[PDB]
């Protein structure tokens, strides 16, 4: 029947289409990003549609603005909450009311960054309490950009202001879903994922990453000071390394390529100077105020776990192009090696 | 707050008509044996009326 | 919450004072229902990838399936002729259906949106709302469909508009399976707090809660007369749950299978219940009895789907294998 034959053929076609899928499919290779908060993987991804993508045009650039007053935003009350968690006093009387103005901002509804939030961002800012606060996030969650974008907030509030490249590798783009960020290098296909941003049981998803050809696991180095009240003083340091370990142990992951970026280099080398490692880390047996020795300390407790398994470690900072481009050099071809 | 919330549904759900698991069973057991005849995987059906072994399709 | 201690008694005690006799009793006398045993008619090439999801047409020959390979296949079981291939934005899919006008398909998964797609091939809506990921969605009519997510919610969706007319509220743990009921004024949902809510679909309640034993539910079904429901599980048991009688009649399990179910169907009459498994089996039970009837052993991984026809004359299964079989 002419109608059947038709059938037929519209399902040939269909297979070869399919066929072709398949053959692109198999130059594709799924690098699986992996660390905690604040460790650098959406940084990373930015750095990769930067190097070897289509980079940041100004209009994509307008599309980031409204991310950035939202960082801001999100710094100061954080940095509000903690005045409150540490009971340290503001100097300036309007500050109570500059305060609960930054504290009620519905950040999600954020689009513009009109004159009374900036002038109480500011007013905050220079207060010496907030600065004592500042000085003192170590003791609880403080972005690593938010010093950098209330120094430039004039820059920000400018009628016209558009984001910088260096805006846009800082700022926190929200979502609870997964992040793929795919690219072309050489005939093959890097498609670059991140879950850190879903807040769903991992149990329900994690099946979905069976045999990922790598995992790259991110640690942000500059933590080593920082503990975990809750978790009976865990360093942070110690929470990330046990994350690594439950993820090198997995059973579905151990065809999978393991690359370690000890990022925040730049964070550690300013940190060393003034909170001594050996203090966190007794065993430490280096000078003080000497990041080389520390961050040599911190890979190799990172990878004292107990598989024949090779660990791709390399020491990253992952706002710097320039670093990225040259670890990832090296990273591309540990795995076109081990993948071809 | 959400404590009056969960009361007011569990208000909703205590007050509904309940029957008896025997009346219950007994009506699922009997849809059963009314529509036992109809199911093509309890009873198989004849190759002749199964579009999975007539030849015209494969 | 005193007055909520003495509304869970209340609850509980009531079940109790309707709990008169067990289904099992009932059905003492039935004869089982024998050996089951299926055959493969069809196997289903294609897919490149694991499947994680399939629904059947309403012509109980036409069924969509969604791969992590990034596509939905729709295809003729009767011939195997494929229908149409459609490349998805996402590939970490989790859920596909088939709109009972057949004009429409459905999928969605860690993107945390239900895409709509118009067969008569591109992407006609992106439903957007969710806060995690889309773990089912089933169409009322090509104007309406329903979600359940890994944010704890079920939503009904405006498709024309794209909001959700309703949102679906109470469950405390990620959402993973929906059910409608057969005349769509009611669905149930499973979840990871391991209980499973009747919900009436216009008013947006929660109507009832059945509780399952503190195990995730992967999947629900509901039986053929709307009356009743069953539930699939992480600790290798489904369940029967009737609505009227509110509470629990029956569970389904051999102490020596031990992993978890990720999908359950009655057969037509509703005297078959058939789950998917881990260990890469469909069970096929007798929902009167209790007792295992059949297996259908054709995968060489996980069962993740499965799906019984209108007509009664086929089961699917789908697999991380990369197949679909029909049996019957
Ligand atoms: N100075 C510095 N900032 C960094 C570095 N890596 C990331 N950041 C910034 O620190 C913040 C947290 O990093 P992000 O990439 O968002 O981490 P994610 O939560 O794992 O995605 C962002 O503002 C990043 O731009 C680094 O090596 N040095």
């Amino acid at each position: 029947s002419a109608e059947d034959k038709a059938a037929v053929e519209r399902s040939k076609m269909i297979d070869r289409n399919l066929r072709e899928d398949g053959e692109k499919a198999r130059r594709e290779l799924k690098l699986l990003l992996l660390g905690t908060g604040e460790s650098g993987k959406s940084t990373f991804i930015k750095q990769m549609r930067i190097i070897h993508g289509a980079g940041y045009s100004e209009e994509d650039k307008r599309g980031f603005t409204k991310l950035v007053y939202q960082n801001i935003f999100t710094a100061m009350q954080a940095m509000i909450r903690a005045m409150e968690t540490l009971k340290i006093l503001y100097k300036y009387e309007q500050n109570k009311a500059n305060a609960l103005l930054i504290r009620e901002v519905d950040v999600e509804k954020v689009t513009t960054f009109e004159h009374q939030y900036v002038s109480a961002i500011k007013t905050l800012w220079e207060d010496p309490g907030i600065q004592e606060c500042y000085d003192r996030r170590r003791e609880y969650q403080l972005s690593d950009s938010a010093k950098y974008y209330l120094t430039d907030v004039d820059r920000i509030a400018t009628l016209g202001y558009l984001p910088t490249q260096q805006d846009v590798l800082r700022v926190r783009v929200p979502t609870t879903g997964i992040i793929e960020y795919p690219f072309d290098l050489e005939n093959i296909i890097f498609r670059m994922v991140d879950v850190g941003g879903q807040r769903s049981e991992r149990r329900k998803w994690i099946h979905c990453f069976e045999n990922v050809t790598s995992i790259m696991f991110l640690v942000a180095l500059s933590e080593y000071d920082q503990v975990l009240v809750e978790s009976d003083n865990e360093n942070r340091m110690e929470e990330s390394k046990a994350l690594f370990r439950t993820i090198i142990t997995y059973p579905w992951f151990q065809n999978s390529s393991v690359i370690l970026f000890l990022n925040k280099k730049d964070l550690l080398e300013d940190k060393i100077l003034y909170s001594h490692l050996v203090d966190y880390f007794p065993e430490f047996d280096g000078p003080q105020r000497d990041a080389q020795a520390a961050r040599e300390f911190i890979l190799k407790m990172f990878v004292d776990l107990n598989s024949d398994k090779i660990i791709y470690s390399h020491f990253t900072c992952a706002t710097d192009t320039e670093n990225i481009r040259f670890v990832f050099a090296a990273v591309k071809d540990t795995i076109l090696q081990l993948n071809l | 707050a959400q404590a009056r919330k969960l009361v007011e549904q569990l208000k909703m759900e205590a007050n509904i008509d309940r029957i008896k698991v025997s009346k219950a069973a007994a009506d699922l057991m009997a849809y059963c044996e009314a529509h036992a005849k109809e199911d093509p995987l309890l009873t198989p059906v004849p190759a002749s009326e199964n579009p999975f072994r007539e030849k015209k399709f494969f | 919450r005193q007055e909520a201690e003495q509304l869970k008694n209340q609850i509980r005690d009531a079940r109790k004072a309707c709990a008169d006799a067990t289904l099992s009793q009932i059905t003492n006398n039935i004869d089982p229902v024998g050996r089951i045993q299926m055959r493969t008619r069809r196997t289903l090439r294609g897919h490149l990838a694991k499947i994680y999801a399939m629904h059947w047409g309403t012509d109980s020959r036409l069924l969509v399936s969604a791969s992590q390979d990034g596509k939905l296949i729709i295809w003729d079981s009767y011939t195997t002729n494929k229908v149409h291939a459609i490349p998805l934005r996402s590939s970490w899919v989790m859920t596909c259906a088939y709109a009972p006008s057949g004009n429409y398909v459905a999928c969605g998964g860690l993107d945390n949106i239900c895409s709509i797609y118009n067969l008569k091939v591109r992407v006609s809506r992106e439903l957007a709302g969710h806060t995690g990921y889309l773990s089912c969605c089933r169409f009322l009519d090509d104007n309406q469909i329903v979600t359940s997510s890994g944010d704890t919610t079920c939503a009904l969706w405006d498709i024309e508009t794209g909001q959700q007319t309703t949102t679906f509220t109470g469950h405390t743990g990620d959402v993973m399976s929906l059910s409608l009921a057969p005349d769509t004024r009611l669905f149930v949902s499973g979840a990871c707090d391991a209980s499973a809510k009747l919900w009436d679909v216009r008013e947006g309640m929660c109507r009832q809660t059945f509780t399952g034993h503190e195990s995730d539910i992967n999947a629900i079904c509901f039986f053929p007369n709307g009356n009743a429901f069953a539930t699939g599980s992480d600790d290798a048991t489904c369940r029967l749950f009737d609505l009227r009688a509110d509470q629990e009649l029956m569970t389904y399990s051999h102490d020596n299978i031990i992993c978890g179910i990720t999908s359950v169907s009655f057969s037509k009459s509703g005297r078959l219940l058939l789950a998917g498994y881990d260990d890469f089996n469909c069970n096929v039970w007798d929902a009167l009895k209790a007792d295992r009837a059949g297996v259908l052993a054709g995968h060489d991984n996980r069962v993740s789907c499965l799906g019984v026809t209108d007509d009664g004359m086929a089961v699917a299964t789908g697999s991380w294998d990369s197949f679909l079989k029909i049996w019957n």
